[PDB]
């Protein structure tokens, strides 16, 4: 038994069962052997994330730190989200999430010296008062309002430097990495929380250049973990008759999937610097015919 | 009217500002974001590289003793901060026993290496069980993957571990511009930089305008 | 990804390394390459310099879903693709995934090269219109670009008195280098002297009485710095266009650049184009926030008007003189009109600077109804069976529902789920059995030499107006050859036998006041087998007649079923 | 989540059940009966939508297996304290308040004009005296998934829906972090999933350690308990356990005592929290496309675990039986350097 | 394309050759389709560098 | 009200009382 | 009359139908050049020349494809049509 | 670190240059491209005219008599004119011409120093019996500075400051481009491009621009002692 095509990483641990100790195994065999091998994976292009509220994405590109905006005070950002695809998705809840995260994130301190504001009549009493790097939750159909919110954003924590960054609205001045010029308008920033799905990049990637061919059908084997060429199917026949391309989809069909002179005519070609030789009968139609002359149907050629 | 400028230096505990200026106008901010970019990733430094547990094999595992499992402690040495003055791949010692506690200040560096933060926790360890690690420093400058040292072939007892070589921690620029109508139209930057303790930040602004300064060394000769 | 690229090239790899003596034989070369030696890069990158590639978007639905792009290297485990070319396969950047193959002999090569290049396939086959164009982002920042706002910094201004009159410059560069120091608004009413840039025609014939413009000749011009700047991406010669850029004005003059040069200008001039959009969208200043969606100030008296009148037709029901069914149709109808009321209501309140306006309002993406729906009233909302509910929604996304209003909400997304994957399975088959009908239709001859022609009214003249051009000439007699000359009422002649017709043919005959025009096509060939090539006609992804052998049958096919997927509800839909 | 979901899964079909082909479309909408037993936002996206649902968070079964819901029964216009439980017979056959219609401290309906659910899909203002029943919380509709999603009354139907089916789709990383927001059936959620353990009686801690952990009960008798790590999980993810708990501190009964995965002091925790700026940026965040920093990548913020499985087998067979062994035919030393005498 | 059976018994009974016209059947064997860069008009083509080059070529 | 002994503290925007905690999932 | 393009499009393709009947024709005009341009390299260490080798001067390791497309755009190349 | 030397190529046209560095370290390319474009922008020093006079005319308003031109186009055809001066302090120039015909940058008197690169320049044409006299300063300085910033001077009949463009080139664009100097396959490349008048060498306005910026961070430099790769 050997690694298959796509794995790498450490062996953790070995677990191997045996007759001659008294273990039940199934009937017929003697010694079964299992390895447990473990890879740390880190995110990387083509990647999955989503947060809470349905916003599906792939990661585009990892810049450096050194080219991300950053805030007024040196902050980097950590994550850009496009703007076109919130209001069309009609999903504007994410942004309400963004900014009370921030503000939670931030700490606040709602001015009471003067009396609790209108808006603010029905915060709870304890709740008046945060901290930095605070918890706050919001029951479904039952959390913070828009006044709220509008009231939280407006007394936000000064940073240590003594200056608040975000404005009342909730957008903030940036700082492009690439020009070092600021942006001539403001932009939303905030806290928000994202996940990390399960259809990762590495699963995906594979390629197939040359490798073990099945021996019923003489095709090569399909799948990532038996190393096997991708499907073609008969929609990519027809846009190739439509181009009106004809010698490529001879190749297609008889010299890379059937032909085994073919094949091994094309490789020892390629290897050397002779020219790719034409193909030949491709094995289905030997097979069609071998199969159909036992009807006692006389299939000739008439090569005339 | 035409004067060269000139940097100086307003000194706090450990983060510093520098002013510079007259400088011609619509020209500070491209200076600024020049140096912050050159100083964000091109600053050599040195950190550990591979470490070494005595009686582990990889590090999927734990240990008798201790609270947390080998990947918690990797993840607490990476903020472990050293500087080189040797190289050359050095090796150090952490050697702790019996209950308490281990902190940065229980590694014995050799010569031309030190640790400047003692005061990190490390893990905590119970009666049971002991703990000797044995960790290597090199220099670099950047970021290098972990699995450099998985080519190697080294022997089984062998952990990567991931580089960062970056003693900056912040950065960040404002302009003060004065656009009157006389010929006094310059603006003055305001540069502030941060440091992990391992270098000044003069070391490493004189380290980054000698990288700009060798860079740009390649047009002023004439073509 | 160079992980990929190297297992895909091997033996081509292995034999250069051979050949440059980095190994003795083959099998030390191909032990080489699995180890992945610092000395193949190299080669792998000498030996990919004009090898063309094939992509496919798995399921490949119509001709444009297999290209042919040339490989890159590039890190990472994802293949880079073009932002304009997604359209072409309908792929959304969220976890889709595409083939890759490889053409080996030398005449793969040259016909991936020729034909299934993705520069050469502009137009797509439905119609002889181009599909690769700013689509989504760029277009908001083309907008922006060309976006005129009046009484910005540094506007021209006239001669007061004392003071000259300011806001001319001698040329663009000075221009750019006055709006790189801060002192002119990239979009404001300037007077630029252009000498690179011919004028439109009405001021051609008029300033140089019609000698021609040439390079070098100067003009005052009077427009907007982002016009200028947008207008230097056009090909040479192309005159001066001077008006904001409309996702439908983006369309005319894409359609007329490819109707009007040839297709390697228009590629690179729509890559340009492509790049200025996405360096000036960031600068748009287009973000979301609490402040930017405004509810309307209002909308509470309305709906108690609204409400008022709904109690008082309640109060005729319970004098019980009306039934059910009239209830319903009033409450329908009464609350229709309060939406309606509320949706115009709300447009008026914002104004020109919010981002979800422009986002709308430039074309871009979406529609004012979903700006109602965040921001003024969902309205009544479908039901199991269709019939509109009795009960409507009175609160906004942004407000917040209540739990019986996304109750009975849920109804409408769960139907257009289920509608939706049904009329992927219709669609499909339904484009399978058109394909399957067709299969053996190839032009063979040249000419069939017939001269039976439907006649195709090309415009109408109405008995008050001089000519009234027919809502679908673009369709019926756009491309068809003609099949006899259209002289005009005088023994002139404006377009002669056999010349196709075409966008400045069109609108000369339009000129010639010509209504009904005879005109050449295949339904009536006379060819024994297939159809002649003159009958068909223009091509569609060529521009001119069709060439010899070329399938006709698969195209009509792949065209007529690729729409399937939109089609639904005797009935209207598909079936 | 996931587990906790699957769990709760309500199938409709299957042996014993209608086909996909014959089950027809209608039955696949919601139904005004709905409310309080089966969730309308929580479903699968693909062709079996609406014959899998969820339990709701206070439904309970019946002995007999028609579902429940709770309701506290007004009888005179004041609000009772005391609840029952009604099935959907008995629910048509009563009046149904509004849980979030305003009541007074002492019970008084202020609004003389209440909101109502009545027998099907109507609803009508009624007199603030004849009203028999009333709802519990505002959060009885929705599924154990969706319950967690904040600010779900601002989303979109599918949205929501997307959302809760992505929920159910994270990956544990290596350092979790609890929510900044988030709704409060988090905890509830992670102590009746199974996969943290929790003290049963109020002892003191003696000793605790990276693998086992040793309590003493007030009674005098010891106990251990012992947690796995590194362990293969179900789907090929990893699971472990890291107590949470200091030596010498008097751990009351309940009190959780180690976090399993996708947990952070007892409460759940599928992500981390990211600053995030929404702008369009040169086009590389371009539909639905996104950007990451490089400080993720090199501090092992979004940072997984995988580990792979692989068995092989020595089966007699009638030509003779094979037996694995060190040596192998014609094959380099170095080939198998890794082999051991075994 | 369907009742494969009844259609090749009548082909059989009545001996039809049939030439490979077409392109499903002459995809099915494998044979360059008859369309495109497949026709005789192209397949069979004689190219060689104009005599003026070979004069010029040296 | 944090029915388990040792939970996060986590204040919220609560206005409501439920009068009853939620059953064994 | 336009910018020069870089890549696999130099030449372009509408210069090249100047030349050629069609589209269809030229790909096949242009890939037996290049076999004829391959069997000339194979031969190179020794045989007879009767496949002239490239006629424009070519680059620094180019493909034999690119090679006669580039020279038949120079119209440096006769062919008879079908048969 | 040595690492690997970044070489700077040229390619040549009739006034234009693409300027090539290649190949560079991740990163640095915009972050020599930008601030090497501001520098050749705003940096070189250079001279050109300030205010123009036309005893002719009282005020802006109206157009100079006998002249087809008008004083907007006279003011934007003299904006152009390439002046190099060699001298600090502002000298002044003289234009005057009589009788029908066309007026010329090289008929211009020029003082000692001053010189015009442009003698063929067209900036005018006058009708029979028409006249115009001129009296323009010209100032040396760095950059672009509008008219806006020389409004208050003094108190004159006629004065009309016209925005003047204190720098030799006038345009620049710059690109970047992956390279593949190893498996990186990510090494930037430079493509600068410069347009400048005919006052300077694309090549030699380069060259005072790195000078200029090597003498700015040779502050940033001398602050210590510590070296680096080529
Ligand atoms: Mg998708
Ligand atoms: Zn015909």
């Amino acid at each position: 038994l050997k690694v298959p095509h796509g794995e790498s990483g450490k062996v953790i641990g070995i677990r191997v069962f045996s007759r001659e100790d008294e273990d039940e195994l199934p009937a017929g065999v003697n010694e079964l052997v299992r390895v447990y091998v473990a890879q740390k994976r880190k995110i990387s292009d083509g990647d999955k994330l989503a947060g809470r509220h349905g916003n599906k994405g792939v990661i585009g590109k990892i810049l450096p730190v050194e080219d991300m905006p950053f805030l007024a005070d040196g902050t980097p950002v950590d994550i850009i989200l496009n703007t076109h695809g919130v209001p069309r998705r009609m999903n504007i809840g994410q942004i309400l999430e963004t900014h009370l995260g921030w503000c939670a994130h931030s700490g606040w301190k709602v001015d009471a010296a003067k009396g609790v504001p209108d808006w603010a009549a029905r915060l709870p009493d304890e709740l008046l008062e945060a901290q930095p790097n605070a918890i706050v939750s919001t029951p479904v159909f039952d959390g913070a309002q828009e006044a709220e919110l509008q009231g939280l954003l407006s007394c936000t924590l000064p940073n240590r430097d003594g200056d608040v960054l975000v404005d009342a609205d909730g957008k903030a001045m940036l700082f492009d990495g690439r020009s070092g010029e600021p942006f001539p308008y403001p932009v939303t920033v905030g806290y928000m929380y994202i996940m990390k799905l399960h259809h990762l990049v590495d699963d995906k990637i594979h390629a197939r250049s040359t490798g073990p061919y099945s021996m019923i059908t003489q095709q090569p084997l399909g799948g990532k973990a038996q190393f096997g060429g991708q499907r073609f199917g008969e929609m990519e026949c027809w846009a190739m008759q439509a181009y009106g391309a004809a010698y490529t989809l001879q190749e297609l069909l008889t010299i890379k999937s059937d032909d085994t002179v073919g094949r091994v005519k094309v490789y020892e070609a390629i290897v050397k610097g002779e020219n790719i030789p034409e193909p030949g009968i491709p094995e289905s139609f030997k097979v069609l015919l071998k199969e159909l002359q036992s009807l006692c149907l006389n299939v000739e050629v008439l090569s005339s | 009217s035409q004067r060269p400028t000139l940097s100086e230096d307003v000194l706090t505990d450990n983060r510093s500002q520098f002013v510079i200026e007259p400088l011609e106008p619509g020209f500070g901010y491209t200076l600024g974001n020049s140096l912050r970019r050159t100083l964000l990733s091109s600053i050599p430094g040195a950190a550990v590289t591979s470490i070494r547990i005595d009686g582990v094999l990889h590090e999927f595992t734990t240990v008798p003793g201790v609270k947390e499992d080998v990947t918690e402690i990797i993840l607490n040495l990476k903020s472990l901060v050293v500087s080189s003055e040797e190289d050359e791949p050095v090796t150090m010692y952490l050697r702790k026993q019996g209950p308490g506690e281990v902190t940065a200040g229980d590694i014995v560096p050799p010569a031309g290496v030190t640790v400047h933060n003692p005061g990190m926790h490390i893990a905590t360890l119970n009666d049971k069980g002991k703990l000797e690690v044995e960790l290597v420093v090199e220099r670099g400058r950047g970021y290098v993957p972990a699995v450099q040292n998985r080519a190697s072939g080294a022997e089984i007892g062998r952990i990567p571990v991931d580089s960062i070589y970056s003693p900056v921690l912040k950065v960040t620029y404002k302009v003060d511009a004065t656009r009157v109508e006389q010929r006094t139209d310059f603006d003055k930057l305001i540069l502030d930089v941060e440091t992990k303790n391992s270098i000044s930040p003069r070391d490493a602004l004189a380290s980054a305008g000698k990288t700009l300064v060798e860079l740009f060394g390649l047009a002023r000769e004439l073509n | 990804p160079k992980l990929m690229a190297l297992e895909l090239f091997k033996p081509f790899v292995m034999k250069r390394l051979v050949d440059l003596n980095h190994a003795q034989n083959i099998k030390s070369a191909k032990r080489m390459v699995e180890r992945q030696r610092p000395q193949v890069w190299d080669v792998l990158e000498e030996v990919i310099a004009e090898h063309p590639v094939l992509l496919n978007r798995a399921p490949t639905l119509h001709r444009l879903g297999i290209q042919a792009f040339e490989p890159m290297l590039v890190e990472g485990k994802a293949i880079q693709l073009h932002p304009l070319v997604c359209e072409a396969f309908n792929a959304d950047f969220d976890g889709d995934q595409m083939a890759v193959h490889l053409p080996l002999s030398a005449e793969a090569q040259a016909e991936a090269r020729i034909l299934m290049l993705s520069s050469n396939n502009i137009l797509s086959p439905a119609s002889g219109r181009p599909l690769a164009m700013p689509r989504l982002d760029m277009v908001t920042g083309l907008y922006y670009l060309t976006t005129e706002v009046p009484g910005d910094t540094g506007e021209y201004q006239p001669a007061s008195g004392d003071h000259p009159e300011t806001g001319v410059y001698s040329s663009p560069a000075e221009a750019i280098m006055a709006a790189d120091r801060g002192v002119l608004s990239v979009r404001a009413k300037i007077k630029v002297r252009l000498t690179q840039l011919r004028p439109p025609v009405e001021i051609e014939a008029e300033l140089f009485g019609h000698s021609g413009w040439q390079p070098g000749d100067a003009w005052m011009a009077e427009t907007t710095l982002g016009r200028v700047m947008f207008n230097e991406l056009l090909p040479l010669g192309y005159p001066f266009v001077n008006k904001q850029m409309h996702k439908k004005v983006q369309a005319a003059i894409i359609n007329d650049l490819a109707e009007r040069y040839p297709m390697i200008v228009v590629a690179q001039t729509v890559d340009k184009l492509k790049d200025a959009g996405f360096y000036w969208a960031t600068r748009s200043g287009v973000t979301v926030s609490m402040a930017d969606v405004l509810v309307p100030p209002r909308k509470k008296e309305i709906l108690d008007h609204y409400e008022e009148r709904a109690d008082k037709v309640e109060k005729q029901f319970q004098r019980g003189a009306l039934n059910h069914d009239e209830r319903n149709e009033a409450l329908v109808e009464i609350w229709k009109e309060a939406t309606d009321e509320v949706g115009q209501a709300l447009r008026e309140h914002y104004p020109d600077d919010n981002p979800i306006i422009t986002i709308v309002d430039s074309g871009a993406t979406g529609n004012f109804t979903q700006t109602r729906t965040l921001a003024g009233m969902k309205g009544l909302v479908t039901n199991p069976k269709g019939e509109f509910i009795p009960r409507p929604v009175k609160s906004s996304f942004r407000e917040g529902l209540t739990v019986l209003e996304y109750f009975i909400n849920t109804h409408g997304a769960r139907k257009g789920l289920a509608d939706t994957a049904l009329r992927t399975a219709d669609s499909g088959y339904l484009t399978r059995r058109l394909v399957d009908v067709s299969q053996d239709v190839i032009v063979r001859e040249h000419d069939c030499q017939t001269e039976r022609g439907i006649v195709v009214e090309l415009a109408e003249r109405a008995p008050d107006g001089t000519l009234i051009r027919d809502p679908y000439i673009e369709t019926s007699a756009y491309a068809r050859t003609l099949g006899t000359d259209a002289v005009d009422e005088a023994g002139n002649v404006i377009v002669e036998r056999g010349q196709d017709l075409g966008d400045p043919e069109i609108d000369a005959l339009l000129a010639a006041g010509i209504t009904q025009v005879k005109v050449r096509s295949v339904l009536t060939c006379a060819t024994s087998t297939g159809v002649c090539a003159t009958c068909y006609g223009r091509s569609m992804a060529t521009g001119k007649l069709v060439d010899i052998g070329e399938a006709v049958g698969i195209v009509a096919a792949q065209s007529i079923g690729e729409p399937g997927t939109q089609l639904t509800m005797i009935t209207g839909g598909l079936p | 989540l996931s587990g906790l979901t699957h769990k709760r899964r309500l199938s409709a079909l299957g042996p014993g059940g209608l086909s996909r082909e014959r089950a027809g479309l209608e039955v696949r909408d919601v139904h005004p009966s709905h409310y309080g037993r089966m969730c309308p936002i929580e479903t699968p996206e693909g062709p079996n939508i609406g014959l899998i649902g969820s339990l709701s968070v206070y439904a309970r079964v019946n002995p007999f297996g028609f579902i429940e819901t709770p309701y506290r029964k007004v009888v005179d216009g004041v609000v009772s304290d005391e609840i029952v439980y009604l099935t959907a017979d008995e629910e048509d056959r009563h009046v149904v308040a509004q849980a979030n219609s305003p009541i007074d401290a002492d019970g008084r309906f202020v609004e003389p004009r209440v909101l109502v659910r009545r027998k099907a899909g109507e609803v009508e203002y009624v007199p603030s005296s004849e009203v028999d029943y009333m709802d519990v919380s505002p959060r009885q509709m929705v599924s154990v998934a969706t319950a967690m999603i904040p600010f779900l009354e601002h989303d979109d139907a599918n949205r929501a829906l997307m959302g809760a089916n992505m929920q159910r789709q994270a990956v544990p990383l290596v350092r979790s972090e609890a929510p900044l927001v988030g709704t409060g059936m988090e905890l509830r959620a992670a102590i009746d999933a199974g996969d943290v353990v929790v003290a049963e009686e109020s002892g003191v801690i003696e000793e605790v350690s990276a693998d086992y952990i040793t309590v003493m009960h007030d009674n005098g008798t010891r106990r251990t308990y012992r947690m796995r790590k590194f362990a293969r999980s179900n789907h090929g993810t990893c699971a472990n356990q890291c107590p949470i708990v200091d030596a010498g501190d008097r751990v009351e009964a309940g009190q959780v005592i180690a976090d399993g995965p996708c947990t952070d002091d007892g409460e759940m925790a599928l992500g981390k929290n990211l600053l995030v700026a929404i702008m369009p940026w040169e086009g590389h965040n371009y539909e639905d496309a996104i950007i990451l920093s490089n400080r993720l990548v090199e501090e092992d913020v979004l940072t997984s675990i995988h580990i792979e499985e692989h068995e092989i087998d020595a089966r007699d067979t009638k030509l003779g039986a094979e037996e694995i062994t060190r040596d192998i035919p014609n094959i380099s030393d170095e080939v198998l350097a890794d082999l051991d005498e075994r | 394309f369907q009742e494969t059976t009844r259609v090749l018994t009548d082909a059989a009974i009545n001996c039809r050759s049939d030439k490979l016209n077409g392109l499903k059947e002459n995809v099915i064997i494998g044979k360059l389709i008859p369309a495109g860069t497949g026709i005789n008009r192209y397949r069979n083509i004689a190219v060689q560098p104009t005599e003026e080059a070979r004069a010029a070529a040296y | 009200n944090n029915s388990v002994p040792g939970a996060p503290n986590r204040v919220s925007f609560a206005k409501l009382r439920e009068p009853l905690e939620v059953p064994g999932l | 009359g336009y910018d020069t393009p870089l890549g696999i499009t130099n030449p372009p393709i509408d210069e090249l139908l100047d030349r050629v009947s069609s589209k269809y024709a030229l790909v096949i005009y242009a890939a037996k050049r290049a076999r004829q341009i391959n069997d000339y390299y194979n031969q190179l260490g020794e045989g007879i020349l009767e496949y002239v080798g490239p006629l424009v001067e070519p680059g620094l390791q180019e493909k034999p494809l690119s090679i006669a497309l580039r020279e038949i755009h120079a119209d440096l190349l006769e062919h008879t049509e079908g048969e």
